[PDB]
């Protein structure tokens, strides 16, 4: 992995720094590293691609080196370097694609392709140089078992889940009390609804709770908390819990009462925010517990009083909502996010070459299933393929 | 022998040199890395000001690779030499240390040699073509030992007048080479275009080689003379001479 | 097999002993053995796989020797050894997997995979060194035809069978006399039931016998014998012998009378235990004979006398039992047991790579089928695969 | 940890090999390693702390080397070696105890005691030599991020739970349909009961399902599956789900029908066994799904037909069972098992010195609480303490 | 701040670039900067304070220079560098945490913790190099 990353980094630096007219002192170390890469790869035979529609490709290296005494690079030097750079970039891209389409249950962190396995040999270690990318840094630290985390903008930590729970219900679904939520990406929209508007509830308060268990621990997370759930604020016709019938929801939004957000780790209260909206910080947590309340307005104007009678029928249904958005976070494991393209790259490579479904990942590289059952083996394979995808994106 | 390895049974004509085999067969990092460098330290080709030049690895130019050499042979000084008689082993290790303890002098010598080579190569005007020659210059390894063990710290670089004289001699030789090529091509083309079928281009080629001033024409193989005639025939005539001929 | 085991043992020793900072005197002999392995394996081409989903893998060996002189091992030495050991361990694991998935009716003890057959050549005998494991020790002893002994904790010697025998029965199944047993793993539960409670039996005694023929001779066996069979002491609805109908069993547990446990070899009584419960020793046997009597209590309290009338209907059925558990034993043949993982390892390797059913073992390596028909060819193949599985377990 | 294990290993080898009359060639390497340990430890001051009732102990090392002059070890040599070894063993045991009684939520895998933290310095790396124990092997593999494996005989993977679920129930508890299970250690006993004996079932079939989620992934698992669940086959009086009353259970055992045991990984079916009993292999799984059915016997003898009427009262309640014992398995994480004494050793050390409850483990070292909430922090701390416990058990 | 940032940058560069097998030409300037940092920090005593529950920590610097004279970095070099880098990274993280938890009404742009105030002396200015963030 480090050798493949070093190949990609050397090729990127050759594209960027080996330019016409540049001082040789601007590229001396880069030229030395490039010549080391040529020397190491020369005389070695590689084979990539025997899975899905990824065609078999054979790679031989018999390239020449680059000069070392000129004072400024010229067009001849760049032309000499460009063909080698193109061939090496093609080889690296094919190796990355070969490794991205492979998985195993036993050792998903170890290389799977033949080319990357050969590059794991000691002789290729000479190609290794600056490992400065976030993913390669995390790879190296994690191999040593050091505390290292990936930073995500809008981490995709919540598997898709649009569900409801009815604490009070009956066949006609005209007097319901419960919660409906959407868990999607970095977003939780929860809405507790009472059809009776807590007319008979103790102290005219109805309590709603929503617990979301994250499959991985998020640290140093910035959260935007708002007191309404726009998703559950308009009339809806919703299937029954068994799909036998459809019920009606006609929300009227009351502000949530006694809003408490508890970010917990291993069942311990790490962060607690009461009646706080806007930006909050959850430093370390694996569970989010949102507790809110619908309180009857003790004083109602004639229209508000008309909305909520003393008894059935309840035509307007009181609703309180909360919206939670993880703007950024840090996780020790790799996750899909709105800023990176690692999941997109891996999925694209697997789809373009019709890779048969393996024994680790769900078919089609579905992220909802992947994060629903994010096992250690799945974490290993995902980290491997994501690191390879970042390496490839360095050039492609 | 240092690493207790069975002596190499090297086969002549093997595409790998003995050091290339040893690099793969030796596990020690110091010696293996030095072997890798020695294997891959061939000349690099670069065109400067239109002249092809054979240039050295940057690690030779700054003399840093000598450290690696030192590293490697320092390891050789710590090796057991399992079955070697101990007095001969001591002598070998003490010679290895004789070379090792001159690390600074050898780095200075490598930098001096590389700098002198670069400075004198700046004065070369004809392409530095690398060809395995028929005869060689015999280099005594005892002279190499003398240079390694006797080099001090007195930097000696080519004098500016020496550089100018070398460049002038190279320019004069190159210009004479080109001018005599032009004369030979012009005369050959004139003889052909004048339909002088009894003319012997061999005499023209002999005069050309004689005017190059560095050839004993009596020892030029005939096949090479005729190849020279053909190649001279294939060249186009210089503009001034061609206009005069027209 | 000895060469493969020696490769695995050398690699295990290299992993365990070649560590940073250790004195070279702690590894000198190990380093020499490792170098001998490298020399013997150098210049040889091997191929593994090609069966089921096991991938084809090619192995070429060109490694240098460890000749560096040190007082204590450093990071460089450990890294070089680690690279070589990683390649060799991968090769050995693949060879073990290839051998574990193959079988033959003829010469099933001989190597089946091409890699092991090539490793059985004379030129590889130099790799051979210490053979101390139980399975390799037994392999070598058997090759010499000296007695081999596999020690088993809870040997899996009894194929699963939950069966019954009705010595007296009728279509109504309301006056039954017979025996029902479970022979599973190392456990034998047997229960003789009489619905009439031996009211009309001679001397008011009913005799039950249970013979269990072991497929292999067990020696130095520790047995726990308990009076009651808890498995056959609760109300039960049991299918008819031909499945036509179902009958009812309503046990009342009387202690077994005149209990004789005979451990037989070739039909001769090697060990006999009369009215003895707890821990007993069966030194050498191939058959177990449990003879026990249901004796009608001569004196009954009114509650007891109410359960056993003079004639039908019989609502409470007098049942005597016996439980026999083999805690430990020694067998000349390999067997599955509760402590080892060789059967599990072979089954896992065959299931993971979808090995087609062969001509020796039953589908899915079902242990009940294997031990029910434990033929000599099956025994040879099983010993081969179990030895290979242990060799692999040393590394994987 | 490697240095501490090497100290303990050197001391054990000295105790076992430095014996009267033994050839010096039998101990030359051992004596060299022991003298290396003496040199490394000399001049260093160590302290084992006073956490709980552990006494604060100060250790100074000013020992001379062991001799190298005797062809055969005599009594005087053994006595001097015994003195030095006794001091070193006392030190190592105290260090192990001080490490076992400490835990950390942040870095539980790292050393917690100051003595072990000091031993983790580079100057002590010389002491390190052969690491052949399973626990230290797994420690070193884990540090390098390699596939770890702990082999457990009867792993204690299931937290204790004796519970029931009533799918059909009523206040009088005379027509009940549900399941009662015991999950304890390596054992599961589940029993589905129907009081009506599936008289009104869609096809006279009552389906029961039991899902047991393992807190860790188990591989290469040998599992005994038996039809009946002896624990739920006798009359019982059971508290109601809320403890408000007690109900009566009067099982009559019927053969389980359409038994499907599924071993699932990430929700996917890894292993499936239909109507198979005895020994089975689960190669890789984290969940167990036992599906069984109570099938009304189509044909019943007069007594059997008498047991099950067409309507209430139902005096005999049809019960089907399943017993699932994990004889052996392999887990990447440490676990308590029937064979090893790591949990017992750690608990004994903590109880002897009245160690206050920490922020990681339950306040008794109680295994049910530990395995119920087996968090990564708990796993790290448990691996550390178990490795130290094995190191201590080498000497104490 | 610039000295603390330069310490962190040097450590990050060392962790990223000092890897087994890499050419010394890839790290020559990095090794020079690292040795300059070691020389500047050697012999100095630092204390990260006990504000709140942050533990009081004492830091002593006595480290040998990173070696030159290797054509490609080997495992011994990387191990020694990793030991030194781990200690320095722990020190820098503790200093950053100590500075992050303090504040002053006036001169709040100036360093608050004792460690960063010490690092703001002239003698540590030698550690300062590329400020690109
Ligand atoms: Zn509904
Ligand atoms: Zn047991
Ligand atoms: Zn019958
Ligand atoms: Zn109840």
């Amino acid at each position: 992995m480090d050798v493949l990353y070093s190949l990609s980094k050397t090729l990127k630096d050759a594209r960027d720094k080996i330019v016409e007219g540049t001082l040789y002192s601007n590229v001396s170390d880069l030229i030395q590293q490039f010549n080391q890469m040529i020397i190491t790869m020369n005389g070695n035979e590689f084979q990539t691609g025997g899975i899905g529609n990824l065609p078999i490709r054979n790679w031989n290296f018999d390239f020449g080196l680059l000069g070392t005494t000129l004072l400024n690079l010229d067009a001849n030097y760049v032309e000499t370097a460009r063909n080698t750079i193109d061939y090496f970039v093609d080889f690296v891209d094919n190796v990355c694609m070969d490794e991205m389409v492979r998985e195993s249950q036993r050792n998903g962190i170890a290389p799977q392709s033949d080319s990357l396995r050969k590059l794991s040999g000691i002789k290729f270690k000479r190609i290794n140089f600056d490992n400065s990318s976030e993913y390669i840094e995390n790879w190296n630290l994690q191999n040593r078992r050091q505390r290292t985390g990936f930073t995500f903008h809008k981490p995709n930590i919540f598997p898709y889940s649009a569900s409801f729970t009815l604490n009070r219900s009956q066949p006609a679904h005209d007097n319901l009390m419960g919660t409906m939520w959407l868990n999607a990406g970095s977003e939780i929209q929860v809405a507790g609804f009472d059809y009776s508007c807590a007319i008979n509830a103790p102290a005219n308060i109805q309590q709603f709770e929503h617990i979301v268990q994250l499959r991985r621990v998020l640290t140093t997370a910035t959260i935007t908390l708002l007191p309404d759930a726009e998703r559950f604020s308009f009339p809806r016709v919703i299937n029954s819990a068994d799909g036998a019938t459809t019920w009606y929801f006609n929300p009227v939004i009351l502000r949530p009462n006694n809003v408490e957000v508890e970010f917990l780790l291993n069942g311990q209260i790490i962060n607690t925010y009461q009646a706080r909206f806007g930006t909050i910080i959850a430093r370390n947590f694996d569970t989010i517990r949102l507790s809110f309340q619908l309180m009857r307005p003790p004083n109602m104007t004639p229209a508000v009083a008309a909305l909520f009678p003393n008894a059935q029928p309840f035509e307007h249904h009181a609703t309180v909502g909360l919206t939670l958005r993880i703007e950024s976070a840090v996780c020790e494991s790799v996750l899909a996010d709105a800023s990176k393209t690692m999941l997109a790259n891996v999925t694209s490579v697997r789809q373009e070459y019709a890779i048969p479904v393996g024994p680790v990942f769900p078919p089609g590289m579905n992220w909802t299933d992947l994060i629903t059952n994010y096992s250690p083996s799945r974490e290993d394979n995902l980290q491997r393929v994501f690191t390879v995808a970042s390496i490839r994106s360095m050039l492609v | 022998p240092a690493f207790g390895m069975q002596r190499m049974h090297y086969r002549n004509g093997d595409p790998q040199t003995p050091f290339q085999i040893a690099e793969q067969q030796i596990q020690n990092f110091q010696v293996a890395n030095w072997l890798h460098f020695v294997n891959n330290n061939q000349f690099r080709q670069v065109v400067i000001d239109g002249v092809l030049n054979q240039v050295l690895n940057d690690n030779i130019r700054n003399g840093h690779v000598v450290n690696q050499l030192m590293e490697a042979l320092m390891q050789l000084s710590r090796q057991q030499f399992p079955t070697m008689p101990v007095d001969y082993k001591r002598s070998i290790q003490r010679g290895i240390l004789l070379l090792s303890n001159r690390l600074g002098q050898l780095v200075d010598l490598t930098r001096l040699l590389a700098y002198n080579y670069e400075t004198l190569m700046a004065c070369i005007t004809m392409n530095m073509q690398h060809v395995q020659t028929l005869t060689t210059e015999k280099l005594q390894l005892t002279s190499v030992t003398s240079l390694c063990m006797l080099i001090g710290n007195a930097t000696v670089i080519p004098s500016p007048q020496t550089l100018f004289h070398y460049y002038n001699v190279n320019v004069n030789f190159h210009s004479n080479y080109n001018e005599r090529i032009n004369d030979a091509v012009a005369i050959i083309t004139a003889a052909n275009r004048l339909n002088l079928y009894q003319k012997k281009m061999k005499s023209i080629v002999e005069d050309f080689l004689k005017r190059l001033q560095i050839f004993d024409i009596s020892r030029v193989p005939d096949d090479q003379m005729y190849r020279l005639r053909d190649r001279l025939r294939l060249l186009p005539v210089e503009i001034r001479r061609l206009d005069i001929f027209n």
